[PDB]
């Protein structure tokens, strides 16, 4: 029959703010006091990772960054990049 | 001089030099831990090491 307590909350919601009634609003990240007074970026990662707990990343432009590392590994090169030229002395 | 092996990220290298005594013992002069590859010692004296 009747559907009563309709208990309208128009201002409830203001209550947090109205520009959250337009836009979730960015994140932002917590600060580190071990990382100086520097802010972290959450769209942007400008040291090379390690390749482990960091999942594989996105890009969608520009942005000269970093990466995740795979394998590093240190030997002796060789004399001579190619062809008849090899000479050492 | 050596050559350098498969090593996963750094290389360090450590030299030490020794010294036969005269009995048939040994003897420590000197130690290093360096990066480039040649290496040159000088003022040495006695014989064997």
């Amino acid at each position: 029959g009747m559907t009563g307590i309709l208990f309208s909350l128009g201002a409830s919601m203001v209550l947090g703010g109205v520009a959250q009634m337009l836009a979730p609003k960015a994140r932002t990240p917590r600060i580190q006091t071990t990382d100086n007074g520097k802010q972290n970026t959450y769209f942007s990662s400008l040291d090379n990772m390690v390749a482990q707990g960091n999942v594989l990343p996105v890009l969608y432009g520009e942005m000269r960054v970093g990466s995740r590392v795979v394998s590093q590994e240190i030997s002796t090169a060789d004399e001579g990049d190619g062809g008849q030229v090899v000479v050492i002395g | 001089r050596w050559d350098t092996p498969k090593v996963v990220k750094g290389v360090s290298f450590l030299l030490r030099l020794t010294v036969t005594a005269d009995d048939g013992s040994e003897r420590l002069v000197s130690t290093a831990r360096t990066t480039e590859t040649t290496y040159r010692f000088t003022q040495l004296a006695l014989g064997n090491y």
